[PDB]
């Protein structure tokens, strides 16, 4: 009923507009009123309110202009520095495909500068890459040595700050006096600093407050900082330790052992990435992460009817996207389930909600068609790929493919060039443009082809006796 | 495959192209043999035995129900 | 040999299609027919609108934005994917937002596309939005005389990151 | 009634000759919550900007 | 009798297709197609004042009939970008005589339709104005010793001494008779109320009067006492007639065979086993079949 | 079915209303001594509605009565002073109420009916915003009751008579209240992140006993106590959920990764552990035995409030309540339903319609491989040259733009038609100069 009560109520119940709106009246007609000025803030910082744990963005200057690593060759198994790309799509050279998108992927990183402004902005990130990574209340004005002498309104205020406006200068200003007025005993404003450092690079200066805050209460969240940290240093067995260390104090958190899945998996080692993974699974067994990865692991070592049980799954607890009905028509035109597969790909062209999404449910259709075995069904639909995603190396590839199948081998030839000029990473149009080059001669073209072909996938043995064959012809 | 489908026109069709199509295997006469005869049609049959005979090859049961189909016509 | 595991899993659904194979079969022939009537009708539609960046007249077009700041440099690899006859008379268009983006020259006459030859045509994008605002921006390749597109590609253009 | 006598044999490749490679089917990934917030919020700035 | 609201029905003849006396067409859009069953088949959607109709608009024989009073989640999915127009999809999810149902209805034309609007408002309405056509008990109808009008509602009538053949004790109350319902409530204790609409009546008659209401919603027998035998006659005949002046055309207050199978929203499922007691929940958890378990069910 | 949570006796609940926690409220409060359940709920316009679901009906609601003023909290329990039967508690912004709800039968079903009587009321000098209710002290046969002000100040009357109250030390906004038996101690999540106990008898008497700084604000608190062997404090904390120990240390924690909304920790069926049930803004439950995940299923909305009842003959009946209005029991569904295409006859595929569209898309795809006058004139006389457009359709996204060479110049380069109505004319006027 009344103003306060009702904003507060509001607020509660995850509104986050009916209490602003509701403490902006309430503070145009009562101008002494923090309550409710507190409240607008927590509100308005909590409809933008996104997880810093989550948050790990890495720009171009992150990549290759900041070194805090320590060694620069270290030992195969020590740093960040399974199915063949014969079998699991990659993105890059390396890391295959993952099942799940978290905003801190990397999948590689850029050698140089010229490497990373000539390259797709979404290759090496989920999201595209940058160059580093009215109003309510003015933060010039409001003096933080005031606010930070009462709590309740210092939290709340850096919470906005922090969180809202985005100014870690102001925050880490704000957080350092309430932590010079606590006396230096909550681990909550120690935190904060860290996560101000952390924010402004700084990662040993936050480790310090991370550590610092562990020695005062071990909680999940400061674990979870203090890894991140770690890895930012690129330290992955520091951070495997920290974890088991977290897990020993709390002996089944979910996010520890996601945690330790996610360094297990960014090592390559599959075998313990896979492992935490069932963990998690043993202890959740709705956790999305857990059973997208081991799902489309599933799915690649020759296994689709269980990927298919672990999609099901997801479907089950109530996800409803295209990603995820792409996967269930895919591991269900695989595990031999016909009659379930193109009900699957039609609702998730439906759900799609991009043009990559639709491009790749498509490809996907185009990939049914030809297992069905007609290709001009399977002609129209990866051409439909490249209308909807016009840099779709994939279906360059394929429809190419497709071509010289028909006969026309310059078309053939033009396609595997666009594709290989769109993802060099990609081991099959290389092969392809080598294995059609050789076949006409031009053997100075296709060996130019077979050498990023065996750049892309080394262990590919096809590259290799055509390479072997064209280096014999060369002497 | 179609037979057991509950389809046969279009396995008639499909029989009708393979035995248009093969010259050296006589056991798509048989089973295109075997299909008319468990359609009732038995007419037909007699006519796929003989293009079957037409091409003789024993494997140990192309030959048992060749015989069965045979005596039955 | 590393010949897989075959779970429970398997053998209940072989076990289901054993007993239930006709109906799969028919579900899948239905399925089959709407999927080749979509495709025939999505594929109609890009022949229609041009949309195609593929589809006599051997062509074959696709764009790329390189840069991060307010101006993008978006190149245009265009190649002529034929035996042997050149392509004479094309012309790109640009067709974008007059508001969010500055291209000097839209409009611009394409050179005799030797067979077998990529040709990058490349242009300044500059994004003129004060704030981060995207947009799509088409490019049309067109014979001089006709007024129908050859062919056309899009180009999502990314964030400005600029100021 | 006769049941219909099946080829046993089969059929075998005598040599691997070369052919093309097709990329492989993609398995889309599972997009996060938070990575699903942040698309959402910028997707709504976006639009709040287009409406003027 | 009324079923239009009621039901779920499929495959519905051209006769029931169309509009009952009270119902009124509210909106109409061609080119709907039917997903959640995959033939493909083309129709046209059509909200009315009670139910959403479906039909194929070239084999009509094939069609669907939802009654608002079914359906527990309207949706819209506003999605397909780019490659076409934004082909707006609308899901139904529907609880009809204890199954779930579930329904797609995709518009085919690209432009976004302006019924799928109409039809959220219109079930809006039809929730929200119940009190017209159902009978309730001890509800909030009245204010202070007077009754609470619906939107289209005049009160004809209110009797007094009124007593109640249902209780023995709080039994005194006030009868108001109006063009949409028949009320009672006590004078003390006016939470003793009932409310009975000319839709459930079945018949008025006196025996000292007596109402007896539809058997296909609750056949409850109402008896009421009035001292004056005349009054009582009189309310007798008003009663009746403003049942049939209502029965001609029904107001609704709405303010502004196996084919079945292939809309299950739950799959290949249509009736839940009888919920029991998991100790191992703590929980109530429908019947567990023969072999399952629940940590056999729970894990991947 | 598998991982939905199959319905039960439901209904909406009113005409665009308001509830949230603290209305909800299940238990018996007709004293019927059997041991069944009624659901109770208030809400945000004061219609006080009781239920006993029957497996909706019309027997179902036993009175839906309409007090003036919002109803912020219900709860039921030993509000009066001799009596040691169960009454309902209702509290208003300023206004404390507690009832009476007695049921008197009659000869037939529907003809029983049911009056909440005032058995008292007091008048709060303060705007509430949430109660909690216990054996103050070590007090038996009673429930008297603490009222927290929205200005930070726990009211507590023992039933009948305004008690006291003490100003909670250090708050801005209120917070989730709760009252543990095992310490006599009364415990909030002050806006500073900080979980305070305070001792009964302290409080009384004028501070803080434990404090334990969580890092957030909680939702809801709940201090259960079906379990004797240890007392354990849960706390809903708006991003983690907590189970501290009562001297004051977490016991255990779990890092929730979605935004929670309700939580209740029913009967523990193991030694040691507690089942608690947390639901989301994702609108689904989570079973969860200590931090462990038991079982997790999607409601239908989201909920404002959960409890586990017994409900007509069926124990541990879940019965959710949104802020909408949506009141409604529930089970578990444990059905694997079959992952199968369904098996119609009547259903069949239209060929003739979708044969004819195929055929008519087939041609145009064989045939793809086998209205605007522009004039420009220049003047006789940095000359000015005129563009005359003309159409025959409603052209529509029109754009002109000249291009002459490097050094001559135009004054204007760029002219947008939005759209042009059929036979119509657009001219635009330049002029072109040298430069260079």
């Amino acid at each position: 009923m009344e103003p306060l009560l009702l904003a507060w109520s509001y607020f509660r119940r995850r509104r986050f507009q009916l209490c602003a709106d509701l403490c902006t009246q309430m503070l145009e007609k009562s101008p002494c009123d923090q309550a409710a000025w507190i409240l607008k803030a927590r509100a308005l910082t909590e409809m933008v309110y996104v997880d810093e744990i989550d948050v790990d963005e890495e720009g171009i200057a992150e990549m290759i202009l900041d070194e805090n690593a320590i060694a620069q060759v270290p030992r195969p198994g020590t740093s960040l520095k399974g199915p063949s790309p014969a079998v699991r799509p990659v993105t890059q050279a390396g890391r295959p495909i993952t099942g799940f998108l978290r905003p801190s992927t990397q999948s590689g990183r850029p050698g140089t500068i010229e490497q990373a402004i000539k390259t797709p902005r979404t290759a090496y990130t989920a999201r595209p890459i940058a160059s580093s990574s009215g109003p309510f209340i003015n933060l010039s004005r409001l003096n933080l040595a005031k606010y930070a002498q009462k709590p309740k309104l210092a939290k709340a205020l850096f919470e906005y700050i922090f969180h809202h406006e985005n100014d870690v200068k102001t925050a880490l200003d704000l957080a350092a006096l309430s932590t010079e007025h606590s006396q230096y005993k909550d681990w909550w404003w120690k935190v904060q600093i860290g996560k101000c450092y952390y924010r402004l690079g700084l990662y040993r200066e936050a480790e310090k407050q991370f550590k610092s805050a562990l020695k005062q209460q071990e909680m999940v969240d400061t674990f979870l900082y203090l890894a991140k940290v770690y890895i930012s240093l690129d330290q992955p067995l520091t951070a495997l330790n920290l974890f088991k260390q977290g897990l020993d104090k709390f002996p089944g958190e979910v996010t520890l052992l996601c945690g330790i899945a996610r360094i297990y998996e960014e090592m390559n080692n599959i075998s313990s990435a896979t492992e935490y993974y069932k963990e998690v699974l043993k202890q959740d067994n709705t956790h999305v992460e857990a059973i997208a990865c081991i799902g489309s692991n599933h799915f690649y070592t020759d296994q689709p009817e269980v990927a298919l049980r672990f999609y099901r799954r997801l479907l089950q607890m109530g996800v409803y996207n295209c990603q995820l009905f792409n996967n269930l028509g895919l591991c269900c035109f695989y595990a031999q389930q016909y009659d379930m597969t193109l009900t699957s790909f039609e609702r998730a062209l439906s759900l799609a909600e991009n043009e990559e999404e639709v491009a790749d449910v498509w490809y996907n259709l185009g990939h049914v068609a030809v297992g069905t075995g007609d290709t001009n069904l399977a002609h129209q639909c990866f051409r439909l790929a490249l209308v909807s995603n016009n840099q779709h190396a994939e279906a360059y590839n394929n429809l190419a493919v497709l071509e010289m199948r028909r006969g026309h081998v310059e078309q053939a030839k033009a396609l595997l060039q666009t594709a290989s000029s769109l993802a060099p990473h990609m081991y099959e149009p290389h092969f392809n443009f080598a294995t059609i080059s050789d076949k006409i001669g031009d053997l100075q073209r296709s060996y130019a082809a077979a050498k990023k072909s065996e750049a892309a996938f080394p262990d590919h043995v096809d590259t290799q006796h055509l390479i072997k064959q064209l280096e014999q012809h060369f002497a | 495959a179609l037979t057991n489908l509950e389809d046969s026109e279009n396995a008639k069709r499909a029989y009708e192209e393979a035995v248009r199509l093969d010259k050296c295997n006589p056991l798509v006469n048989l089973n295109y043999a075997v299909l008319l005869y468990n359609q009732g049609e038995k007419r037909d049959a007699l006519a796929q035995y003989q293009e079957m005979e037409k091409k003789v090859s024993s494997s140990l049961e192309f030959d048992p129900e060749m015989v069965e189909v045979a005596q039955k016509l | 040999l590393n010949v897989p595991r075959k779970t429970r899993l398997y053998v209940d659904q072989t076990l289901r299609e054993r007993e239930a194979g006709t109906a799969m079969h028919r579900t899948f022939q239905a399925d089959l027919y709407l999927l080749r009537l979509r495709a025939a009708r999505a594929y109609v539609q890009a022949l229609e609108s041009s949309l195609s960046p593929v589809s006599r007249e051997p062509l074959k077009l696709h764009a790329v934005v390189q840069g991060l700041g307010p101006t993008f440099k978006l190149t245009l690899h265009l190649q002529n994917t034929s035996t042997a006859r050149p392509i004479l008379g094309l012309v790109v268009c640009f067709l974008y937002n007059e508001v969010l983006y500055a291209l000097p020259r839209a409009f611009f006459k394409v050179p005799l596309l030797v067979p077998g030859l990529n040709y990058p045509l490349e242009t300044f994008v500059k994004s003129l939005s004060d704030k981060g605002i995207s947009d799509i921006i088409k490019v049309l390749v067109l014979r001089e005389g006709q007024s129908t597109p050859l062919l056309s590609a899009h180009i999502n253009m990314p964030m400005s990151e600029g100021l | 009634m006769f049941r219909e006598v099946l080829p046993k044999q089969g059929q075998l490749y005598v040599e691997d000759i070369t052919t093309m490679v097709l990329c492989k089917p993609k398995l889309l990934p599972l997009k996060s919550l938070t990575l699903e917030k942040l698309e959402k919020m910028q997707q709504a700035a976006q639009d709040t900007i287009h409406q003027q | 009798a009324l079923w239009e609201d009621r039901d779920v029905r499929f495959d519905v003849s051209s006769q029931q297709m169309k509009t009952r006396p009270g119902e009124v067409l509210i909106d109409c859009l061609d080119s709907v197609e039917d997903t959640k069953g995959n033939n493909g088949d083309r129709g046209r959607l059509l909200v009315t004042n009670l139910r959403i109709v479906w039909h194929s608009l070239a084999l009509p024989r094939v069609n669907l009939s939802i009654g608002y009073n079914c359906i527990l989640n309207i949706t819209t999915r506003t999605a397909n970008s780019k490659l076409r127009g934004q082909t707006e999809a609308l899901y139904v999810l529907t609880k009809c005589n204890s199954t779930r149902f579930e329904f797609i209805f995709t518009n085919l034309v690209p432009g976004s339709p302006r019924l799928y609007t109409s039809l959220i408002a219109v079930h809006r309405a039809y929730e929200t104005s119940k009190m017209y056509r159902d009978f309730k008990l001890r509800s909030a109808l009245i204010q202070n010793k007077q009754l609470r009008l619906l939107p289209q509602e005049n009160v004809y009538n209110k009797i007094n001494g009124v007593w109640n053949l249902s209780s023995d004790q709080g039994n005194l109350g006030t009868f108001f008779i109006t063009n949409v319902r028949i009320v009672w409530h006590a004078n003390m204790n006016d939470s003793f109320n009932v409310s009975i609409p000319y839709l459930q009546i079945r018949s008025v008659k006196i025996r000292a009067l007596v109402i007896e209401s539809s058997q296909q919603s609750g056949g409850y027998v109402l008896g009421f006492k009035i001292d004056p035998v005349e009054k009582l006659q009189e309310s007798v005949k008003e009663i009746n007639s403003l049942h049939k002046v209502y029965s001609a055309n029904p107001i609704f207050g709405v303010d502004y065979t196996d084919a079945f199978v292939a809309y299950f929203a739950d799959g290949n499922k249509q009736q839940d086993r009888e919920p029991v007691f998991s100790e191992e929940l703590g929980l109530a958890i429908e019947k567990l079949k023969d072999g399952f378990t629940l940590q056999g069910l729970w894990e991947v | 079915s598998l991982f939905k949570a199959r319905d039960w006796w439901s209904t909406v609940l009113g005409d665009k209303e308001e509830f949230d926690q603290g209305c909800l409220c299940l238990a018996d409060v007709d004293n019927t001594g059997n041991g069944q359940d009624k659901i109770i709920v208030g809400s945000f316009m004061g219609y006080l509605r009781i239920f006993n679901p029957h497996p909706a009906q019309a027997e179902d609601l036993l009175l839906e009565v309409h007090l003036r003023d919002p109803i912020l909290q219900v709860e039921v329990g030993k509000f009066v002073s001799g009596t040691e039967m169960l009454h309902l508690a209702v509290l208003h912004s300023r206004k404390l109420c507690v009832y009476s709800v007695s049921g008197t039968l009659g000869n037939v079903e529907h003809g029983n009916q049911y009056q909440i009587k005032l058995m008292y009321e007091h008048n709060l000098q303060r705007t509430a915003c949430n109660m909690t209710y216990g054996s103050f002290g070590g007090v038996k046969g009673r429930d008297l009751i603490c009222i927290q002000s929205v200005d930070g100040m726990l009211m507590v009357f023992e039933q009948e008579s305004y008690a006291f109250g003490r100003f909670l030390p250090g708050s801005l906004l209120p917070g989730p209240l709760a009252y543990s038996s095992r310490t006599d101690s009364f415990i909030t999540v002050s806006s500073c992140h900080q979980v305070e106990s305070y001792k009964y008898q302290v409080l009384a008497f004028a501070v803080v006993d434990w404090t334990l700084n969580i890092g957030e604000q909680a939702i809801d608190i709940c201090i259960v106590s079906f379990i004797q062997s240890a007392s354990s404090v849960f706390v809903l904390g708006e991003r983690n959920f907590f189970c501290l120990k009562d001297n004051g240390q977490i016991q255990f924690m779990k890092k929730l990764d979605y935004s929670p909304s309700c939580f209740l920790p029913y009967c523990s069926v193991s030694e040691g552990t507690i089942n608690t049930l947390i639901g989301n803004h994702n609108n689904m439950l989570h079973i969860y035995q200590d931090v462990t995940l038991k079982w997790a299923t999607q409601l239908p909305h989201v909920p404002v409030a959960v409890r586990v009842g017994c409900l007509h003959d069926l124990k541990g009946v879940i019965v959710t309540l949104s802020d909408d209005g949506h009141l409604q029991c529930s089970y578990l569904g444990t059905d694997p339903s079959l992952f199968q295409a369904p098996k119609v006859e009547s259903r069949e595929l239209n060929y003739d319609e979708l044969d004819m569209e195929l055929k008519e898309l087939q041609k145009v795809i064989k045939n793809v491989n086998k209205d605007l006058k522009v004039s420009a004139m220049v003047s006789p006389n940095s000359v000015t040259v005129k563009v005359t457009l003309k159409n025959r359709v409603a052209l529509q996204k029109i754009k002109l733009s000249i291009y002459v060479q490097p050094p001559l110049v135009l004054t204007g380069d760029q002219f947008t038609f939005e759209f042009m109505a059929p036979e119509m004319t657009r001219t635009v006027g330049f002029s072109v100069y040298l430069k260079g």
